[PDB]
């Protein structure tokens, strides 16, 4: 079985 | 080893302490002044249920070790890349801090791994044919010797399958010790049922007519957990016959409460609870033989002397630990009923048999697994009879080509000669219907012996078999007498039967008449 | 308040609740242990949460907790895994004070697998299990959940001392249905507003697989297509305003809403069981008699014999003889709990592995009624067979053969019946031997068996009858009849005059001996 392959990723920012 | 709650194998720790642990106890001075590295691992295999785990749980409290991290090898693995290393790599951080800040003078921690062989199997030298696992391998090589040393750390690894499993791995430097947890014997036996029974026995709810004595022989391959087991049955049994009881007769409950105790509750869970993984089954004689055997004939007699014979051989030789003996016959005849009564006669612990009923649909590879797997059980008692049904049927045989399988000709050819491990001895009957093709395919010099089985030859013997069966009268007795007097007859009994059956649904009148017709339709010489 | 569930009833207080009677001290001594995990799984009703309210009124158990649905779920952090250790601290409360002498505790959770099955869900599974089962242990507390997926529920929940009781509940069924629907139907009954046509009993067996949602939607459906007689739009918003004085609502009005406005989320129970009988049986000879004969002596020896459990039989005969539906004709007669069919029309493109399976499901469906019946037909075209080579497909071959000869479970009946037309490939395959019997299904042999054939059709009329019976009466023929129909039907399309020549013609063609 072939490893799954890499992802990309999303971000979220927070204000103080 | 007794008292510490684990019963049936001392030798297999009074080894354990020699070669492993005699440098953990001995004065530190002498051991520094010789500089000798202790052991660092170890490697357990047998059947499941003999109690691998509860021993390595109680090695290491032995030792005032820190508490064990338990890992199950099937769960490690993740679909992700680089998953399955991290969480190989994140159960040796608290050693590695731990040396690398106290020096010589730390603890000791234990890891136990269960499974072992899931996730660590030969490396494919192959160039293109590597394994799907092959980096798990080299991330717990390289993690328990390598170029940093660790000198407070103790591997356990639990298997069933100790062929599989890389070399690498089993080399002096990396877990050099093996033992073998096998099934226990009579003494194991009484041992378990003394520490199981203990707190009832304080607790005095054991009746002086239970004798633990007795139930060890009666118990003959049967493992700690199944003892278990029973023990546990048999109490919530007493209970049941506590509250039954007392529902239904108005007595005191503290009279009906001491009257749990009884040997009563034992017999009835021996026999309708615990079904034993290698012991003799009851439920299949039922399903394989469901007319009994009616003594129509001498035959029948010469056959099962026959069987018994070779019985007694098996059990008592000592340069031919392995027999094998086919059954053939013509269709219908009963080739598998006898088979299973001459099983049953023998007495054996354990008693298996293989039918192709159970494996609809799997391909060839599935069922050489299946075979192997029963044979591979089978090893692991010391006297083992297996019955092999059909054969043809296992082939996949038809007249047109003709064809068949292969694989599992060969698989069949290899396993009728290997022997057990010494000292063990095992029993093999075959049945089929067409010994033409077998000497065809060069497999019947394989066996030692065969058996013929008849069919019914002559009217006597099935008027006898009539009269035994007991279907007809004494009027139809004469008149079916007076018509088959003579002795031309050819029929098998799995075949009367269905006739007898299709004949009685007639009405009273029109019954024999169908029957002869019946009779007459069917053949009358080979 | 449910029926059918009485054996359920009984199993669940078997299981759990038949070990909760002795006093702590005969069970200290002991050391038993108690049952704290029961799963539930079945289709939408309210059986479900009855039985819970009915396990919370019968012991002496705190006012149980209850979450609706995934309100665990916060957008903060760590507050989503905050919910759950409130649960527990009551729990917690009296287990250390009280300790073994405490209440029991039933907690019920409600579409479970939504919060169990990617940071907040893994977080709060691992809470859960670390409170339900971790280093300090609970001996009273009891945990619920009901789920209409259990497939979907996470494997660890299942494992030993985490759920141990696995429940399934049957659906609500027609008397329920109808008190669902009489409560609803009530507000229309009472102001008069509902037709004297209707009736709430067809309706309610119409109805199936239908939930609650759904049986409001059929009536509102209904409803609807009242008031629209009153309504004058198409042309502006404008309404009779007269009609509007009285309004009522008919039975059609609720049937097309069933048809055509409001389907069915679960589907329906579909049958085409006529598909195998599309002209009926007709009569016109002593063999079909001897054929329904022999069927019947075969179904009352399966239903009375303690020595054969299972029994088979073989319908032969030549092409387009009608053997598939007097095969059918027999299993309807048999008047059986369980038949089923299985046609290679429902297996098109599958390979060996696909063929088996699907053989293999039917069967275990079979196995699990006390007496079943069960009909193969076309074997040929089941085991792709072609005269060149010849060619097949063993591995179906072993199956069938392993098939036929394996008893059904203790005290079962089984019966068989397979249909093929060419015998002399199964003799040498050596499949006949199999078979307990056979049957043969001939063709129509002399004239005045096809002139009442004929007559029972009532195709033709007595001017051409007359000539038929000239012409056919002195000799004998062969034919089928389903090649009979096709050639009458297409003789007809002609004009009248050229009929009995076309149709004398055509049959001199398909004319032949055996
Ligand atoms: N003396 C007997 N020997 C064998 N079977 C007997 C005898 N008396 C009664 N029977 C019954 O006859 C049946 C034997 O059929 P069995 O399954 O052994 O046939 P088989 O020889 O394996 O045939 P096949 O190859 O057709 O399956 C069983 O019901 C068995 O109870
Ligand atoms: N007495 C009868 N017996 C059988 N079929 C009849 C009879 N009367 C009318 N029929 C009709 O004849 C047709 C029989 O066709 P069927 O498909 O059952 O034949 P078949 O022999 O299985 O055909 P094939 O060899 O083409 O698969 C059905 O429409 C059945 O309704
Ligand atoms: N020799 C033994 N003495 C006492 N109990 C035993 C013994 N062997 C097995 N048992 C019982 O069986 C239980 C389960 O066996 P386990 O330790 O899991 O072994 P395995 O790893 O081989 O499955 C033990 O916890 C213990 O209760």
């Amino acid at each position: 079985m072939a490893e799954d392959a890499d992802m990309r990723n999303e971000l979220e920012e927070m204000q103080r | 080893f007794e008292k510490m709650g684990i019963g049936g194998l001392d030798k297999e720790f009074s080894d354990i302490f020699r070669r492993a642990f005699a440098s953990r106890v001995f004065p530190p001075e002498i051991v520094e002044q010789m500089g000798c590295k202790h052991v660092k691992g170890i490697l357990l295999y047998g059947p499941p249920g003999c109690g691998k785990t509860l021993l390595a749980r109680q090695i290491g409290k032995m030792l005032n070790a820190r508490e064990p991290k338990v890992v199950n090898g099937p769960e490690i693995l993740n679909k992700y890349v680089g998953e399955s290393e991290a969480n190989i790599r994140k159960l040796f951080a608290d050693a590695e801090e731990e040396q690398r800040r106290l020096g010589a003078n730390s603890g000791l921690h234990i890891i136990i791994f269960d499974e072992i062989d899931a996730i660590c199997k030969q490396r494919g030298s192959m160039a293109g044919s590597t394994g799907v696992h092959d980096t798990v391998v080299n991330q717990l090589l390289s993690k328990i010797d390598g170029v940093e040393q660790l000198n407070n750390i103790l591997v356990i690894g639990m298997t069933n399958r100790p062929d599989l499993i890389d070399e690498a791995l089993l080399r002096p430097g990396r877990l050099e010790v093996k033992m073998e947890i096998g099934l226990p014997d009579e003494k194991g036996r009484l041992q378990i049922l003394h520490i199981h029974t203990a707190r009832m026995r304080g607790h005095q709810l054991l009746s002086a007519d239970v004798d633990i004595k007795e139930l060890a022989v009666e118990t003959k391959n049967f493992s700690g957990a199944e003892l278990e087991g029973l023990v546990r049955a048999a109490q919530s049994t007493a209970m049941n016959r506590h509250i039954k009881a007392s529902t239904k007769v108005e007595v005191d409950m503290e009279k009906a409460e001491s009257l749990q105790v009884t040997r009563g509750d034992f017999l009835a869970s021996l026999e309708n609870d615990i079904k034993p993984a290698f012991g003799t089954n009851q439920e299949d004689y039922a399903s394989y033989i469901m007319n009994g055997i009616i003594k129509w004939g001498d035959p029948v007699t010469r056959v099962l002397d026959d069987g018994e014979l070779l019985v007694q051989q098996t059990k008592n030789s000592d340069r031919t630990p392995l027999v094998s003996v086919l059954l053939e016959g013509p269709p219908h005849s009963g080739k598998t009923a006898l088979a299973a009564k001459i099983a049953e006669e023998s007495n054996f612990p354990f008693i298996k048999i293989c039918s192709p009923d159970k494996m609809i649909g799997f391909s060839e590879t599935a069922k050489c697994q299946a075979m192997k797997k029963i044979f591979d059980d089978a090893y692991k008692s010391q006297l083992s009879c297996v019955v092999v049904d059909d054969i043809e049927r296992l082939l996949d045989y038809v007249p047109i080509g003709p064809r068949f399988s292969n694989l599992v000709l060969q698989a069949l050819l290899v396993l009728l000669k290997k022997a057990p491990p010494q000292g063990r001895k095992l029993l093999i009957i075959g049945t089929t219907s067409r010994k033409d093709v077998l000497q065809e395919m060069e497999m019947l010099n394989a066996f030692s012996t065969t058996i013929h089985v008849p069919n019914i030859a002559t009217g006597e013997q099935l008027l006898e078999a009539l009269e035994l069966l007991g279907n007809f009268k004494d009027k139809e007795r004469t008149t079916i007498a007076q018509q088959v007097k003579g002795k031309k007859v050819w029929i098998g009994i799995k075949k009367l039967l269905m006739l007898i059956e299709m004949s009685l649904q007639m009405d009273p009148e029109y019954r024999v008449r169908k029957f002869l017709a019946l009779l007459r339709e069917e053949g009358a010489s080979p």
